[PDB]
């Protein structure tokens, strides 16, 4: 499809017809974005040469604005030195406009050409030509080439030094050719002759503009050669503290902030003192402000536990401060050191701590304005810091958000709610304590409200359902009231209800999914909720168990199956090629197989005593036996339950790195299900079998203080009692399960308390990744084998681009694709199979790392077999830390 | 067949109390009881209080029996084993008369018998599992099929042998028995179920051998009630669908649950959507029964969904039209009828076909669910022309669809819906109108994912001769040009806007004479919605353009009291570029032609150069 419009815009750009030629122009980003492929890519390009070789002088700028625009797709090209000398061939006009819009051009392309004697050389000539705009492209192409090219940069240092200090240019010129020496950090001699030039340019050019260029390269040099920041770092505060102009102290503040953000660890003690002192010494507000978000930035690293008492002075007397933004930069900094450091009589700021709080409460709860709403975050982002990072003030914080919860007039409730439900998912006790509050203001709170009732409604709901644990007694009914009368808005109560599935609660989920089965506008959303009503019904009727109890509990796991198997069948009648739902399916049907290879096993523990000893009795004494102890039938029924454990494992592992677009919960709760499922399998290998096979005590240490989640306390909770009843069982009793049984039951039914946690990736699937895989074999449009002599060779070229949908950096980033091929015969040769060997022997795992967008290897093959044979491609793309993260694209060809 | 369903499920878990609850159907599982009443290991004391119990409550009249049997099981432990490993190397060395001397009395009064008999009978089972499809050899024990039920079990307690092989041997043999199979043990049920769907082909079950083991399959499921839906959800993920099909049927037929949607259509809905390897199998498996009318479990799932679909049609006759509450499963059941009609679909009947057409010209409650069935119902009534065989239907359904063109503007209004039915409708009628049926198979195919083909320009043609009858250009041009704007596009809602329409018209022909000038309607689509940059946009600007210098279709040239009321300083930043290009190419189309026929045609009436120096 490509070749065609690659093709319509060559004939249209045949033809002269100058609207049409702009025309094709501007629209080849188009196609470049369309089609990643460097042929097309290359091509297209040339094409561009060409008609910037010859044209009306419009044309040029064009091309000029699409290479600008597309400067990812310039490093694959394969024709370089024509494309070059096409461009090129055209800075020898007399044109000085023609000649700026060449050396722009030339400087678009410094990332493909540093070494070119010509460019360089041309830039050399026409930066001190007699013209303007012909001067600012050759300085533009300057910039750009010393950027790269180390040489250019030492060719060019002495021109632009002799061009600055020659006092024969306007002001305009110097300010434009002093932002040069930034990319002067590829030597320590470049890096010393633009200090000192830098110095006397500001000792021999006081202005206002010109001191702020001076200084914005000299910052830019230092931070990318970090080799004299703390000179740098002193300079700055020297100007701060001597220059009484405005703009450059807002500089110098700015300047500390991107040192802050970038390089915090070249900070010492001294230049944190100096800030403060220098911040004390300030009568303004907006240079007190930026001195102390400075301050901020710097005290959330590794710099303020190298500090450790000016700066605690400053953070107290800031704290209580008429404005709102240095108060919140100010209590930032009280928390921030209060999380980092550890001393002694710190814990007494504690409490200027937490009352600081309140003096970012009372100011922003009903002022209803962006300014008050951003300071009201940092608050509370700072507040779930000292939450989550010290838990002694948890209550403390927790009751004065209860308290302003009643001062807002529904603006700064919902994130109030949120803070709550953040801070609740470390410990249950606030939830346990504020559940109450949490319901009295779900009561008054459906009086009226217009202007965002949705959005706080659905925080409301969300934390009721994270303070609450179980959602059945009268709480329940009072929130059905209050959703029912009220506004029905789709969204809200859906929300509501994904939140209540997300946290537990399903008896709430099954009511919403109830009443929205009824109001759907389309036939793929119904079989949608009509999944997730019966998903939820099946969770609770799971939680419909009795300890010690197997009588109904069999009961119980078939109506939950059937239910499992009414949803995952209305969820799979759903499934539509546009925006396939290939997670939620493959997570209920291996849920749906551990649930029956949990039936299967207490099943087998039930019918153990249906006659078992004396059934495989007759054919050899299981009585005091080496070889089999306890010999009877249901070994076999033993060994199928570990194998079916053993599969599901792998089948968790598998969809654990099929996902690769999983959130951290989602992950997790996989692991846990998976770590369950191997626990069960050990518990059946090891306890009921043989306990001689292993014999390996686990001592050592589990479920640290780091869940995020109370599901994942509970089940680790769980999985230190099963192992604690199953470490002293071991070598008890004999082999032939006698109380083994009861306590793999009582774990089993443990194990099913918790009915289930839908993460977040179950709904709002983002961040959608695909690696294209698009080979280039020989020509093959039909399903027609490509004719091989079978005995030469057969090549294979891949090559993949990856293509993101959201943000790239959001989860993980792709650093390699482990790309892997395979070859087996297709026709039967002797069995079912292809062969026996199959002729799997050619693997070829390569490990290629893309620095951009596109990657391409080379694959070959081997075989002497005149049928036909089949080859299939894999990608396994790898991320920063390394998984396989096992991919299915599935790029299967013949020949 | 009367496995005693309940008694097994109540076993299956514990037998405590269920001993009392079951007087006469403790007669088949009754050597399991024995075996473990009388072998009983005695481990904990609550095990061996209801083992006694147990023993206590099987004091019944057949207590000889048992106790006779288990004798002789247990006397044939070293005996029979060494008997069965004899024969077994004889067959493996080999293989590289008055009722059979009284076999109903033998096997009953002596060990000896009984052993040699199950030996023959796991020869013949082998021989016939390693290469042979046959199932004769079964009147052997007609008479005392009870007997040797009873050995079979009492064998398969006492001596080690292959659970898979004895099921395949009991289905290959009597299904009657096989049952008896699952109260023996009542922990492998799971395992001989898998066997058991795993025995089978895929083009199977239907006219071959395969029917018996799909009857013994059904049985065991009812018998069971527990495993059903797995037992279905195996089959429709391996091989023999009918089946699954079958059990769903029953498990429908038997549970009065899924009352808000069918169990049926939700499990039949997954075969043209998705999983090509399972959709390909239904789809010949559909293609192979289609022909063969002596088949039992699709005549009764065509049967169910029949009475399932005709339930809500007293609703609709006795009433306006359909519910809220039913207008959501109509259209789902709408479309998953669509979908087994698809491609190869089934030949319909009219019984069916006239409840179909009295369902699909429904009145919805004005609901978008409602719009999309009715858009939903039109193209299926569209895609298939099989009702003009009788003028009632046809009559009634011209009637509805006159119905619909004159309601569309009030379910356009009440329902916020983008594309409504009436857009498609003039699309169609537009399409008619331009003497082509390619357009309306695009149309069919993209207003839902089934990549169907339905005839080459021969099937929809019979509507032509109806678009010729009534609906002409006096009433779709009327109603294309009546249509309200769409405010605030987005171009990512399915459906077809009215500037499709627009452009079908404005591109076909504009000889009314009495229908020109519709730059309100542009004007008032082109207002402020800024959002999107749809690809009809410039196409409708070209054709708009292009409907000014054609001959006798005189538009008005959208004066100047627009542009100077929008580019004054809500008139967004895509409404001002859709404006000016418009003025451009008017300005390029003003110099591109020049000539028009010299017949009055003579007042472009171009701008004054006063409008051009204000706009930037």
């Amino acid at each position: 499809d490509a070749n065609s419009a690659l093709m319509e815009l060559d004939k249209g750009l045949r033809s002269g017809k100058l609207g049409e030629q702009c025309e094709a122009v501007v629209r080849f980003p188009r196609l470049f974005q369309k089609y990643p492929f460097p042929i097309l890519i290359n091509s297209a390009f040339l094409k561009l040469a060409d008609v910037f070789r010859v044209g009306n002088n419009f044309l040029r700028l064009c091309v000029l604005k699409v290479t600008q625009q597309s400067e990812k797709h310039l490093e694959k090209i394969l024709n370089v030195d024509e494309f070059v000398k096409r461009i090129f061939s055209v800075i020898h006009s007399n044109d000085p406009v023609a000649r700026a819009i060449t050396l722009r051009m030339l400087g678009s392309l410094a990332s493909i050409i540093p070494e070119r004697k010509n460019a360089h050389h041309s830039i050399r000539q026409s930066l001190d030509s007699h013209d303007n705009v012909e001067v600012e492209a050759a300085v533009f192409a300057a910039a750009n080439f010393s950027a790269q090219s180390k040489d250019f940069a030492v060719g060019i240092c002495n021109k632009i030094s002799e061009m600055i200090q020659g006092l024969a240019t306007p002001v305009d010129l110097k300010l434009k050719l002093i932002p040069i020496l930034q990319h002067m950090h590829h030597d320590a001699i470049l890096a010393s002759s633009a200090r000192q030039l830098l110095q006397q340019l500001v000792t021999s050019y006081p202005s206002t503009k010109m001191v702020i260029v001076s200084l914005h390269t000299f910052t830019l040099l230092a931070a990318s050669s970090l080799v004299d920041t703390p000179k740098q770092i002193q300079l700055l505060l020297q100007y701060l503290k001597n220059d009484p102009r405005k703009a450059v102290k807002r500089l110098a503040i700015q300047d500390l902030k991107l040192l802050a953000n970038k390089t915090p660890h070249t900070w010492s003690r001294e230049n944190i003192q100096a800030l403060c002192e220098c911040a004390l010494q300030t009568p303004y507000d907006s240079l007190k402000l930026g001195m102390l978000s400075v301050l901020s930035t710097l005290s959330g690293t590794i710099a303020i536990k190298h500090y450790f008492s000016d700066l605690v002075k400053l953070a107290q007397e800031c704290c209580y401060h008429n404005n709102r933004g240095i108060a919140a930069h100010g209590v930032r900094v009280l928390t921030n050191i209060t999380v980092s450091c550890q001393e002694k009589d710190l814990l007494a700021l504690e409490q200027d701590a937490v009352f600081g709080l309140e003096s970012l409460l009372v100011l922003c709860s009903q002022d209803d304005s962006p300014g008050a709403q951003a300071t009201l975050k940092i608050a509370l982002n700072c507040m779930v810091k000292l939450a989550k990072g010290r838990p002694h003030l948890s209550q403390s914080v927790v009751e004065t958000l209860l308290t302003q919860l009643h001062s807002a007039q529904d603006a700064a409730r919902i994130l109030m709610c949120h803070c709550l439900a953040a801070i609740a998912m470390q410990l249950p006790v606030l939830g346990d304590g504020m559940l109450g509050d949490l319901m009295e203001l779900y009561k008054v709170i459906g009086r009226s409200a217009t202007d965002k009732q949705q959005e706080l409604l659905v925080s409301l709901a969300t934390v009721i359902f994270v303070a609450s644990q179980k959602a059945l007694s009268v709480e329940s009914k009072a929130v059905i009231k209050q959703q029912l009368e009220s506004v029905s808005n789709g969204w809200t109560v859906y929300r509501i209800a994904r939140q209540a599935s997300r946290m537990g609660n399903h008896d709430m989920a099954k009511e919403l999914y109830q009443s929205l089965l009824t109001q759907v506008a389309s036939e793929h959303f119904y079989f949608w909720l009509n999944s997730l009503k019966e998903f939820s019904h099946a969770e609770q009727c799971l939680t419909g168990l009795q300890e010690e109890n197997y009588s109904s509990a069999l009961s119980c796991i078939a109506e939950s199956l059937k239910f499992y198997h009414k949803g995952i069948a209305s969820l799979t009648a759903a499934s539509t090629p546009l925006n396939p739902l290939s997670f939620q399916c493959e997570f209920v049907k291996l849920r749906i197989d551990l649930l029956q290879a949990f039936s299967q096993l207490i099943c087998t523990c039930n019918s153990l005593k249906t006659s078992p000893p004396p059934a495989i009795a007759t054919t050899i004494a299981m009585t005091l036996g080496n070889d089999l102890q306890r010999c009877g039938r249901i070994s076999n029924q033993m060994k199928q339950s570990m194998e079916e454990f053993r599969s599901l494992a792998s089948r968790y592992g598998d969809l654990y790195q099929a996902s690769f677009d999983a959130d951290s919960a989602t992950l997790r709760n996989v692991e846990l299900q998976q770590q369950s499922c191997l626990l069960i399998s050990h518990a059946i290998e090891a306890l009921i079998l043989d306990p001689e096979s292993a014999s390996f005590q686990e001592y050592g240490s589990t479920g640290t203080a780091h869940a995020d989640s109370e599901y994942e306390r509970r089940m680790m909770s769980v999985y230190n009692h099963v192992l604690e009843e199953v470490e002293s069982l071991n070598r008890k009793y004999t082999p032939v399960s006698y109380m083994h049984t009861a306590c793999l039951c009582n774990a089993i039914i443990a194990l099913l308390k918790v009915p289930l946690s839908f993460q977040r990736y179950f709904f709002q699937k983002l961040q959608s990744t695909s690696i294209k895989l698009a080979l280039s074999p020989s020509p093959r449009n039909p399903a027609e084998p490509i004719a091989v002599q079978n005995n030469q060779q057969l090549a294979l070229k891949v090559e993949g681009v990856v293509q993101h949908g959201s943000k790239p950096g959001l989860f993980r980033k792709i650093q390699s694709v482990c790309l892997n091929v395979s070859s087996t015969l297709q026709s039967k040769s002797g069995q079912d199979y292809k062969i026996p060997i199959d002729n799997m022997t050619n693997e070829m795992e390569q490990r290629v790392e893309p620095h951009n967008d596109y990657f391409s290897t080379q694959f070959l093959l081997n075989f002497a077999i005149l049928g036909t044979h089949n080859i299939t491609v894999e990608s396994s793309v790898k991320d920063a830390n390394g998984i396989v993260w096992k991919t299915g694209p599935r790029t299967t060809i013949f020949v | 067949v009367c496995l005693a369903s309940l008694s097994d499920p109540e076993l299956r878990l514990l037998l405590p109390c269920l001993v009392r609850m079951a007087l006469c159907a403790p007669a088949d599982q009754s050597q399991s009881w024995a075996q473990d009443k009388k072998l009983i290991l005695r481990l904990l004391s609550g095990v061996e209080a209801v083992n006694s119990i147990v023993a206590l409550l099987s004091v019944d009249f057949h207590a000889l029996e048992q106790d006779a049997s288990k004798e002789q099981q247990l006397r044939h432990k070293l005996g029979g084993g060494s008997g069965e490993s004899i024969l077994v190397s004889q067959l493996q060395h080999g293989l590289t008369k008055v009722s059979e001397s009284n076999g109903e009395f033998f096997f009953k009064s002596s060990e000896l018998f009984e052993s040699p008999v199950y030996l023959e009978e796991a020869a013949d089972v082998l021989c016939i599992l390693q290469a042979e499809l046959p199932s004769l050899l079964p009147i052997v024990d007609v008479a005392e099929a009870l007997l040797h039920v009873r050995n079979g079990a009492w064998f398969l307690c006492l001596l080690v042998a292959n659970v898979p092989d004895s099921f395949n041997e009991v289905c290959r043999g009597l299904i009657k028995n096989g049952e008896r199979q699952d109260e023996e043990s009542l922990g492998g049920r799971r395992r001989t179920d898998a066997l058991r769907f795993l025995c089978k082909m895929n083009p199977s079950q239907a006219l071959k051998v395969r029917g018996m083991v799909v009857e013994e399959c059904h049985l065991p499921g009812l018998g069971v009630a527990l495993t059903l839906d797995h037992t279905k959800n195996e089959a429709c993920e391996d091989g023999v669908s009918d089946l699954v099909c079958f059990v769903s049927g029953l498990l429908l037929g038997t549970n009065a649950k899924v009352r808000t949607w069918f169990g049926t259509f939700i499990r039949n809905g997954q075969q043209r959507k998705r999983e090509t390897s399972s959709s390909v199998l239904w789809q010949m498996r559909r293609q192979l029964l289609l022909e063969l009318m002596g088949i039992l479990p699709t005549v009764r799932s065509t049967r169910i969904v029949e009475e399932a679909d005709v339930d809500m049609e007293p609703n609709v006759s006795v009433y306006s039209g359909l519910k809220e509450e039913h207008v959501v499963k109509a259209s789902a059941l709408l479309r998953l009828y669509c979908a087994l009609m698809g491609i190869a679909g089934l030949k319909p009947t009219e019984e069916e076909a006239e409840q179909l057409l009295q369902l699909m010209t429904s009145r919805p409650p004005a609901t978008p669910a409602g719009v999309r069935f009715v858009s939903l119902s039109f193209c299926m009534l569209l895609a298939f022309s099989t009702l003009v065989s009788t003028p009632e239907q046809e009559q009634l359904m011209v009637v509805w669809l006159s119905w619909m063109i004159k309601e569309e503007a009030y379910f356009e209004s009440t329902s916020g819906v983008s594309a409504s039915f009436g857009e498609m409708l003039l699309l169609v009628a537009m399409y008619f109108h331009s003497n082509q049926l390619s357009a309306i198979i695009d149309l069919v195919c993209s207003t839902l994912g089934m990549k169907i083909v339905i005839k080459p320009s021969s099937l929809s043609r019979m509507k032509t001769i109806f678009t010729q009858e009534i609906f002409t250009e006096q009433v779709v041009t009327a109603h294309a040009v009546r249509v309200p704007v769409t405010s605030n596009l987005s171009a990512n809602i399915t459906g077809f806007l009215p500037i499709h329409c627009i452009y079908q018209l404005l591109r076909s022909r504009s000889f009314t004479k009495h229908k020109v000038s519709i730059k309100d309607w542009i004007y008032r689509q082109l207002c402020e919605t800024s959002t999107p940059l749809h690809p009809q946009l410039l196409p409708l600007i070209d054709v708009y353009i292009n409907s000014i210098l054609t001959p006798a279709s005189k538009s008005n040239p959208e004066a100047t009291n627009q542009p100077v009321t929008e580019q004054e300083i809500r008139f967004s930043i895509t409404a001002q570029l859709l404006v000016l290009y418009y003025i451009l190419s008017y300005e390029e189309a003003l110099l591109a032609n020049t000539k028009t026929l010299a017949a009055m045609q003579r007042k472009p009436k171009s701008y004054s150069s006063s409008l051009m120096d204000q706009i930037p």
